[PDB]
């Protein structure tokens, strides 16, 4: 269901948002996990472009320099 | 009930039938006033989960 | 101490004088020079906490009305930035050792 | 007929004859307060009763005692108009009078002392003003009257969605005014349940094992006996043959040597009247029966002293059998029927883990409060002190009432306890419910739904002041010695008065009044709230409750609520409607004896009404009233159908009756949906007044009460000839039947100007009165704000065309004439209150000069010497109203400020600028100034001007007092000399002064003489203490806050007239907004050339429907119509016999109405005023549900020389060609609400900033930017725009350092954004950091 | 940080951190003095309550502040925040360079155009004014530049005039629903406090004129611009996201307006006559010699663009109306005479929009868009359309349906009497009656009110 599936997101800076801000806190903080941002919520959170529209092509053009030369 | 509004509003309406239709009109406000809230709370967990 | 002898007169004196003693009447009471009684009265408040909470029960609390007054308007951020090129222009205008003494 | 009805005359249509008229509007807020402070010599409610109640204070067990004798409220330390001006409150001191008595240690009873503490202060309590008000700090303040859940006993359902089994479940509930709640519940195993509050779930049983029964008992109150006898041998037991019923048999029933009932046959009707005329007492059962049967007592063994059988337990073939033979005759067992009588408490035996009494008390004791050992006192303690403590619990009176009435009972009244009967009464109720035989109630029925009011509260508030001083009370007497202390240094002041003081000034039901209007006023103080303490939540509550009930029919008003948030969780009392002896809601009727409709007057409540049949406000009923039609319509019970001739019982009182005042303003409300309705009366409630308050032109009726009944009018309080008329003041001489004796006397009513309102709107009243006029008592002298000739004028009616204009009316819009805003009609004056403080800082005082670092003559210019601005100098925005200056010292400048400073060798000063400037675009004249100072400080220039300017004003008001005073009392001597031993040129000669000495003829009159000698010297006197008394309330330096040595309140009074984006809507519930304000040129105009003043879209009148809107503007045509005829022949001055002739063909109209007329008046000096009155238009009154009809409107309009259509034709004035189609013109009434555009218009580019979290903020009332919200940010999201979003969220809001370096390129031209982090996310990382969660930023 | 009065006020973290240090104080003076263990144990328990209540307060027993009832904000209620969940980016941030206020119509605008208040649009370009100003040497400073605008010398207005030119504002509505919430329109400089907002975009909004307000934001860095003018821009929205219909559909008063227009009665003034061309028809109209709805035969010239990217034409005697004829004038270029040879209702006003977008492109559909509306709201506005008590007519058979539906309750009733029909059943009876009653009165004033 929609409310199910909006649970799982990658990115933890985002579920903190329109989730319970506790519980993803401290979940994540014991796996150590890393938030990539890539989204849309997180990014608008963190504050710089969004990663679509006028703002895709610097993602984008971040996103390939990433994991390579 | 059984007893409709067999007046309208061109005519008179007497006591009876406006306190009758005052029912309506409330609830009609309630119920809008509500749909909004719901139709914003879905629109929420559909931004949510796209 | 100094506060609560202030307090056990400003109880019998409530009554008695049927209003409640004038804010300068504790003070002849009171051995000290007795101007004190503003400062002292003053001092002695607690702060109000911070997230204090006011109208519509919403979450507008007080801490959030409070602004910053330390800050600097960006209107005369402006003019300092101008200003700058105002007498660095000026002080080219006079000869390089009135320029010399004069910035130094 | 009265003599501003001789002014003026409203023609009124409809038929129904009033019966009754309605009341006093104000009349539940006074007569709660009135009952609240009051001396009543008994527990009725009131400070008496509260006294009563925790009085008298024993100190624990000491035998030292301190006791109530009485009590009283001293004088107000400053009158109204005093405590508005300084701020204060209006209040009056409590003195109450306390008794300490020491009794002998080790007494029979007896005082070693008794100190009397003469009236020990407590607080000072709020007075309510005259017209239902308080004033709190210097304004005038509302509480509004509550609506709750009656005190008493209650039994609900809740059926349906606990478990979805069905099967219901069955509830009931007590619930005390003051204490903790007793419920009671079933469940699916149909085991019977209680819990104290909503604490934790308990078998019930074990609340009466606390109230000492043992299990015996408990089966033995419950249950019936089934006796069973063992006589000869083997079985046989007693029948009551109606136990039979609802069952088959399970073996032979014979017995009397005839057999009644075989194996397998049910036991019918038959059966049971066949047993019951054969009188069979005593049957034949097998012994296996009983295998089933529950034992009622305990069963022993006589010899072995064992027990066989506990209570309450199921018996078996061989239990019978060990109890038999130990020689039992008898075996008593439980009744148990599982349709009519149900085995419930047996079974809730079973569920019980406790015993004996000590047990039960020991499972509620660590029930109320666990975690800690129990003992025997503490659970004994607590649970007595629960329910039958007179301390800890009350249902007062109507609690007791509703609870006995409930159960059945005789007595009305009784114990504010509960007593072992009440609960297990409340059960056996309960338990009769689950049986089948009675109904549960329901909480939205009003006689359910019990009325507070500001008296009961107020009480409340200080009883709970009384406990907390109460406890201060005993805590001293613990250790205290003798005679030294008295009943003073015990009692405090500020517990009392900050319990009062936090009631009337923070509570949700406690608020400023709305007083920008007569209507918002008088709709304000009758209100209901089921919010606020004791009440239910909006989050809390579902639409049963905010839903309209068939029992709020003429008690509560269904069309007027609020729409929003909260909806039928307030709505408002309906005209006629009274708070029951009790404190329910009860409506007039009219009593049908046999076949006649009495007029005697019946109040029912909601209860009362149920099982009556009441008929309808409108019927048809003639000459004797018998009611016409064979039947006619009419409501019973909860429901409404057309009823038999003679068998209704009562009928509605008034038309008017099921709505409110509000509601009942509205013309032609029976044409308008019930949704418009509503809104139309919410808005009329917003109507900002007008500069010349003119009248409405179609109207209801009720206007007159509603400007009457509100004080925003003056009536005259004794009838009389006016001495004198100014705009100031007004002097009436008072006629000699109604004057008393001495005093002799005149009536000065003394008239408010312009002043403060809470909306900041302008109050005014100005004399509606002329010099030398007759007036009778109770009629109006002076009109306020808002009110024409003691009617309702909330706007100003005017001519309007229904069309579309070029768009321009699009949605709701109006596009309105320049004529309008150039008669200046729609202009509104408002009052606003600045205030400037001087405070004290560590760096020094600051000052309230004049000398200004950085102004110019011009701004100097308008402030006088002491720094305060003229009265009556006009100012606009950053003109400066108070000169101000704080020190703030060493500025600490940079080189380029160093050299700029050595070059222009400017002292930059060590003062800083905080003067009070008018805020920006607001434009008005200064009428008032007001200066505080602390007590001490020396006054300075100014406020000295002021201080002895108000001394002499004073003297020459007091002044003028005496003098209308006393020469209104010599003139009374020298008419009562006259009499016996008259002389008329002799007696005016001498020295008034002297005239006490000359005496009369023995009589009574010179006993009058006597009665004018002391009440002459009386006022002589009176008038130096109150001079004395103002001089020292002029001079005395009002209590400030801490840090601040001086106040200057300026008092700006702006005239706005109007402008589009301003708000505008008639009483229908048709809102709009002007668009375009049109010159006349381009008005659409009629043949006669005469323009229209607004032009409304039709489209808007379909679509929601109010229809009355357009037979609003039909009749007032019509009306207008009467008024043109009128004006054009009083301007051919034709004579009194046509005027007369025509405005009585007015006043009549063709047949059937009940409004009578004239010829009684005076045929000309009184006529031709009349009709000067009516030539602006003629008045009609359309009653609410009575009104007026098509027929009749169109007749009016016959006598107007006008259309039946109502439509005419109109050309365009800018071609000047015609329009096709009629188009319908007339007259609305139309309110101006208070959205006002120059009040909403609100802009800002870089303002000042929050500390906490940098972002937007106004300080200055310099507004802090629009909130962006999520959804904005979806909608952005959408578009595929990010820069915009970021500049959004980042350099224009929550970046500390981009806002700035973006303005710089702002100013540079150079559009490009270096936006850096949020303050929000870089807060947030150092609040989680905070934690033991490390959270980084990673990589590059 | 200090208030008025000489007042502070604080956060409550301090009062909670405030307390973990004291009692951690005294737990290592309880070390040192060498304290029992039902001490020291206590004060560890102690400790442990108070990092608790620091960190996240409510978990074990809710500490409450200082001399204040309420429970004190810790360091996770700082994180939560409130109103459900909303993080300060969600539930919403003040922003700077904006404003709103109470909204009007202003007809005469373009569509990509809004009436912006004069005084809202020099508080919310301030920087760019004074950019302005000292850019072309009218103020000697930015500082002097600030007093030449507070002082609203005359000369800063025609500066204004050149900082709105091209540079677009953003206009958003309060229930922001779908993203024509928020769009962007070129100010134009208006007298007065009200914004003004084009007519046609009043369907986006949902907002009606009754008082309903809106705000304004400035695009400031120059990709905001251009993001506001290529996307955000309300004509480059003229279709609804959901469906590719157009959300540009005239209102109210302009479709009344065409309706009014193309219609025709049976007989009327020029009925039957003949005319070269639609500017002589319009000609013949307003001289008052021809009536508005007649019918008449009149030459038109319609294009198709049916050949391969081009327009053909073709020229005919059609039958038509004058009002028809009329409009025809607006209507550009490729569409056929057939559309608007009909009545012209909401629903066909809205294909005609539609058709013209699918065939022309995006430039003439707005044009096109524009000139309805003008059009509409002139000739309803010279239509004299209104509404009066008679407008609304009653069936004359009213009262005696009323009357037959009367017995028939009457008739089901004594049947009750004499028990032949149960009470529910006859429940459902009469409901049923009064139904049907009610569909033939309406029934009967549809056709009395429709054709009569
Ligand atoms: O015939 N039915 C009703 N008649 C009726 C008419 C007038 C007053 C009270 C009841 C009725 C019964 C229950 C509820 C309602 C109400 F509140 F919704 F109007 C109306
Ligand atoms: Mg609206």
């Amino acid at each position: 269901g929609i409310t199910k599936a909006s649970l799982a997101t990658e990115s933890f800076i985002s579920a903190a948002s329109f989730q319970e801000t506790t519980r993803v806190l401290t979940e994540a903080a014991v796996a150590g996990k890393r938030d990539e941002l890539r989204g849309l919520k997180e990014n608008v959170i963190v504050g710089r472009l969004i990663p679509a529209g006028t703002g895709y092509a610097y993602h984008q053009d971040r996103m390939r320099r990433r994991a390579a030369g | 009930i059984e007893t409709p509004i067999t007046a309208n509003f061109r005519e008179g309406l007497n006591v009876l039938q406006y306190f009758i239709s005052t029912h309506g009109a409330r609830k009609g406000l309630a119920d809008t006033a509500l749909k909004t809230a719901n139709s914003g709370y879905l629109t929420r967990r559909l931004v949510d989960v796209a | 101490e100094t506060i609560n002898k202030l307090n056990r007169i400003s109880r019998q004196m409530l009554q008695e004088m049927g209003r409640e003693p004038t804010p300068e009447e504790l003070a002849e009471r009171m051995l000290m020079p007795e101007d004190k009684i503003r400062k002292v009265l003053k001092i002695a408040k607690e702060p109000i906490s911070m997230e204090t909470p006011i109208g519509d029960d919403e979450d507008s609390h007080l801490g959030d009305f409070i602004e910053d007054t330390t800050l600097e308007l960006p209107l005369d951020s402006a003019t300092t930035e101008s200003l700058r090129a105002a007498t660095h222009d000026v002080l080219a205008g006079l000869t390089a050792r009135e320029a010399k003494v004069l910035r130094m | 007929y009265s003599y501003t009805e001789k002014k003026r005359i409203r023609k009124d249509f409809g038929k129904r004859p009033q019966v009754l008229d309605v009341p006093y509007l104000l009349s539940i807020q006074l007569d709660s307060f009135q009952k609240f402070i009051e001396q009543d010599p008994e527990g009725q409610y009131g400070l008496e009763a509260a006294f009563r109640s925790v009085f008298p204070i024993q100190s624990y067990s000491g035998n030292s005692e301190l006791q109530y004798v009485s009590y009283r409220l001293g004088e107000p330390v400053f009158d109204v108009q005093e405590c508005q001006i300084r701020g204060v409150t209006y209040s009056a001191p409590l003195r109450v009078k306390l008794r300490l008595v020491i009794y002998e240690r080790e007494a029979p009873e007896g005082t070693v002392k008794d100190i009397k503490e003469q009236e020990v202060y407590m607080g000072e309590i709020p007075l309510m003003t005259d017209n239902g008000t308080f004033v709190i700090n210097g304004t005038e303040r509302v509480i509004v009257s509550q609506l709750h859940r009656s005190p008493g006993v209650f039994f609900d359902s809740d059926k349906g969605k606990t478990h979805s089994s069905g099967k219901v479940l069955y509830n009931a509930r007590i619930i005390p005014y003051r204490g903790s709640w007793l419920d009671f519940e079933f469940d699916p195993k149909d085991n019977l349940f209680v819990r104290i509050d909503r604490r934790r779930k308990l078998p019930a049983t074990i609340i009466l094992r606390a109230l000492n029964y043992t299990t015996e008992q408990i089966l033995d109150l419950f249950f019936e006996k089934v006796i069973f006898e063992i006589r000869d041998n083997k079985l046989q037991m007693e029948l009551v043959p109606e136990r039979l019923r609802g069952e088959t048999a399970s073996f032979d029933i014979e017995a009397n040597g005839k057999v009644y009932v075989e194996k397998g046959r049910r036991i019918t009707a038959r059966h049971i009247r066949q047993l019951e005329k054969d009188d069979v007492k005593l049957i034949e059962v097998p012994v296996e029966y009983i295998a089933g049967k529950v034992v009622a007592k305990d069963y022993i063994d006589e010899s072995t002293g064992e027990l066989i059988c506990a209570a309450n337990m199921e018996l078996s073939l061989d239990l019978l059998a060990k109890l038999s033979q130990s020689g039992h005759k008898r075996i008593e067992t439980l009744f148990t029927n599982d349709l009519d009588h149900g085995p419930y408490i047996s079974e809730t035996l079973r569920v019980d883990p406790t015993n004996d009494r000590l047990s039960a008390l020991v499972e509620i004791y660590r029930m109320m409060r666990p975690g800690e050992p129990p003992t025997r006192e503490a659970a004994e303690s607590l649970f007595e002190n629960l329910f039958f403590s007179e301390d800890r619990y009350d249902l007062s009176a109507v609690g007791r009432m509703k609870f006995n009435r409930s159960l059945l009972r005789e007595e009305i009244e009784g114990s504010g306890i509960l007593s072992k009967d009440d609960i297990i009464d409340v059960m056996k109720k309960l338990i009769d419910i689950r049986n089948g035989k009675g109904e549960v109630d329901d909480i939205d029925h009003l006689g359910n739904r019990r009325i507070r009011s500001v008296g009961e509260m107020a009480e409340n508030q200080f009883r709970v002041g009384l406990v907390r001083v109460e406890r201060a009370v005993k805590e001293r007497l613990s250790l205290g010695d003798l005679d030294t202390l008295m009943p003073q240094d015990m009692i405090n002041a500020k517990p009392i008065s900050a319990a009062v003081k936090e009631f009337f000034g923070s509570s949700q039901l406690s608020q400023f009044m709305d007083q920008n209007n007569p209507l918002s006023e008088i709709t304000h103080k009758r209100r209901i709230s089921a919010l606020g303490p004791g009440g239910l939540t909006r989050e809390r509550a579902g639409f049963e409750v905010r839903d309209v009930h068939p029992t709020h029919y003429g008690r509560v008003c269904p069309i007027e609520t609020p729409e929003g948030p909260n909806i039928g969780l307030i709505n408002s009392l309906s005209v006629y409607a009274q708070t029951n002896e009790y404190g329910f809601l009860e409506t007039p009727y009219r009593k049908v004896t046999d076949g006649v409709v009495t007029d005697e007057i019946h109040y029912l409540s909601a209860i009362e009404e149920g099982n009556y049949v009441i008929a309808q406000a409108n019927s048809n009923l003639d000459e004797e009233g018998h009611f016409v039609e064979d039947l006619v319509t009419c409501r019973s019970k909860g429901e409404s159908s057309l009823f038999s001739r003679d068998q209704v019982d009562y009928m509605d009182v008034s038309t008017q009756q099921v709505v409110s005042v509000g509601a009942s303003l509205i013309p032609f409300l029976e044409h308008d949906d019930a949704n418009r309705a509503l809104m139309g009366a919410n808005m009329q409630r917003q109507a900002v007044p007008t500069l010349r308050a003119d009248k409405p032109l179609v109207g209801t009726g009720m206007e007159r009460a509603v400007a009457v009944d509100s004080g925003v009018t003056a009536v005259a309080k004794r009838g009389g000839v006016v001495q004198y008329v100014d705009a100031s003041r007004i002097v009436i001489k008072v006629n000699e039947d109604e004057m008393y004796p001495g005093e002799a006397g005149i009536d000065i009513y003394n008239l408010t100007k312009y002043t403060r309102s809470n909306q900041n709107t302008c109050i005014n009243q100005m004399p509606c009165v002329s010099l030398g006029e007759p007036v009778e008592r109770g009629d109006v002298l002076a009109d306020g704000p808002s009110t024409d000739l003691g009617e309702l004028a909330l706007g100003q009616n005017m001519r309007v065309a229904f069309m579309p204009w070029n768009g321009y009316n699009f949605e709701d819009s109006i596009l309105v004439s320049e004529r309008v805003v150039q008669e200046d009609r729609f202009t509104t004056i408002h009052i606003q209150e600045l205030a400037c403080v001087s405070r004290d800082t560590k760096l020094g005082p600051e000052e309230i000069t004049a000398d200004i670092p950085n102004v110019g003559e011009a701004a100097l210019s308008k402030l006088d010497e002491s720094g305060i601005v003229y009265i009556g100098a006009e100012v606009t925005g950053g003109d400066i109203l108070v000169g101000k200056v704080t020190p703030k010292g060493e500025t600490q400048l940079t080189p380029e400020e160093k050299l700029l400073r050595a070059i222009f060798g400017e002292k930059a000063s060590d003062v800083k600028d905080s003067s009070l400037r008018v805020p920006n675009g607001v434009s008005g004249t200064v009428i008032d100034v007001q200066v505080f100072t602390r007590d001490g400080v020396e006054k300075d220039k100014r406020a000295l001007e002021i201080e002895e300017m108000q001394l002499k004003q004073a003297k020459k008001d007091l002044s003028e007092e005496l003098q209308i005073l006393e020469a209104g009392l010599f003139s009374r001597i020298r008419a009562v000399l006259v009499a016996g031993g008259v002389e008329a040129e002799k007696l005016d000669k001498l020295p008034r002064d002297r005239w006490l000495e000359l005496g009369l003829t023995d009589e009574e009159k010179q006993n009058q003489l006597e009665q004018l000698a002391e009440q002459y010297d009386e006022l002589k006197h009176e008038f130096e203490k109150k001079l004395e008394a103002k001089r020292r309330k002029i001079t005395q330096g009002d209590d400030l806050a801490p840090g601040v040595l001086k106040i200057v309140k300026v008092y700006l009074a702006v005239k706005r007239r109007i402008q589009p984006g301003d708000k505008m809507a008639g009483r229908h519930g048709n809102k709009g907004v002007i668009s375009k304000i049109n010159p006349i040129e381009d008005m659409p105009y009629d043949e006669n050339g005469t323009p229209v003043d607004i032009v409304l879209n039709p489209l808007g009148v379909p679509s929601r429907m109010n229809i009355g809107q357009i037979l609003e503007t039909h009749l007032g045509m019509a009306a207008k119509g009467i008024g043109d005829k009128i004006n054009a022949m009083l301007k051919q001055q034709q004579e009194v016999a046509k005027l007369r002739e025509f405005i009585q063909r007015a006043y009549d109209l063709g047949a059937d109405v009940r409004q009578k007329v004239d010829l009684s008046t005076f045929s000309d000096e009184e006529v031709m005023r009349l009709a000067e009155n009516l030539r602006k238009g003629m008045p009609i009154a359309t009653p609410v549900f009575d009104g007026a009809k098509e027929a009749e409107i169109k007749e009016l309009l016959k006598l107007g020389d006008l259309p039946t259509s109502g439509q005419i034709r109109l050309y365009d004035g800018r071609t000047g060609e015609q329009f096709e189609r009629p188009v319908t013109v007339g007259y609305m009434y139309m309110l101006k609400l208070n959205h006002l555009v120059d009040d909403k218009m609100h802009a800002r580019s870089t303002g000042s900033y929050s500390l906490v979290t940098q972002q937007p903020l106004g300080g200055k009332a310099q507004f802090g930017g629009q909130r962006f919200g999520e959804m904005e940010v979806w909608a952005l999201e959408a578009y595929g725009a990010a820069y915009t979003l970021q500049e959004m969220l980042t350099v224009k809001s929550d970046d500390v350092n981009g806002r700035t370096k973006m303005y710089k390129n702002i100013v540079d031209g150079n559009h490009q954004m270096e936006p850096g982090m949020p303050e929000s996310f870089n807060v947030l990382l150092k609040e989680i950091r905070s934690l033991g969660i490390n959270i980084e930023l990673e990589d590059e | 940080v200090p208030l008025d009065g000489g007042r502070f006020a604080t956060s409550d973290l301090n009062d909670l951190y405030r307390r973990v240090i004291n009692r951690n104080n005294r737990l290592k003076r309880l070390l040192d003095l060498a304290a029992p263990d039902i001490i020291v144990r206590n004060e560890k328990r102690m400790l442990q309550e108070a990092v608790d209540a620091l960190l996240d307060n409510g978990r074990r027993g809710r500490a409450i502040t200082g001399s204040n009832k309420r429970p004190l904000k810790s360091l996770a209620d700082m994180i939560k925040g409130k109103q459900g969940r909303f993080r300060q980016n969600l539930l919403g941030k003040r922003v700077d360079y904006s404003g709103r206020s109470v909204i009007t119509v202003g007809p005469y605008l373009r569509l990509h155009q809004c009436g912006l208040p004069k005084k809202m649009a020099l508080e919310l370009f301030k920087p760019f004014i004074y950019g302005k100003l000292e850019l072309r040497g009218l103020a000697t400073t930015i500082k002097a530049a600030k007093k030449m605008v507070e002082r609203e010398e005359a000369v800063v207005w025609d500066i204004l005039d050149e900082v709105i030119r091209e540079h677009p504002v953003l206009l958003n509505r309060a229930p922001t629903l779908h993203r024509l919430g928020i769009q962007a329109f070129e100010p134009v400089l208006i007298e007065g406090k009200a914004i003004q907002l084009h007519p046609l975009v009043c369907a986006a909004y949902n907002a009606d004129f009754d008082g309903d307000q809106m705000a304004v934001h400035v695009p400031l860095t120059l990709e905001a611009q251009l993001e506001a003018r290529a996307l955000m821009m309300s004509t480059n929205n003229i279709l609804s996201p959901a469906n590719g219909e157009p959300i540009i559909v005239p209102s109210q008063d302009v479709v009344l307006g065409l309706y009014y227009m193309t219609r025709d009665c049976v007989n009327a003034k020029g009925e039957g006559m003949v005319l070269t061309g639609p500017k002589e028809a319009e000609r013949l109209y307003r001289s008052g010699l021809a009536s508005l709805h007649a019918r008449v035969k009149v030459r038109i010239t319609e294009y198709e663009k049916d050949a391969n990217g081009e327009l053909v034409a073709k020229t005919s005697l059609k039958d038509t109306t004058v009002g028809r004829a009329i409009l025809w004038m607006i209507v550009p270029k490729g569409l056929p005479y057939s559309i608007v040879n009909q009545a012209l209702g909401k629903k066909a006003i809205s294909k005609m929009l539609n058709t013209c977008y699918r065939i022309l492109g995006l430039k003439p559909t707005v044009i096109f868009a524009d000139q309805i509306m003008y059009t509409g709201f002139a000739y309803a506005a010279r239509s004299g359309a209104s509404v009066g008590i008679d407008d609304m007519v009653i069936p004359e058979k009213k009262h005696e349906i009323i009357s037959e539906a009367e017995a028939e309750v009457a008739e089901i009733q004594e049947q009750f009497q004499s028990g032949l029909v149960t009470a529910g059943e006859r429940y459902n009876k009469v409901i049923d009656i009064w139904a049907a009653a009610n569909d033939r009165v309406s029934k009967a004033m549809m056709d009395n009110l429709q054709t009569e």
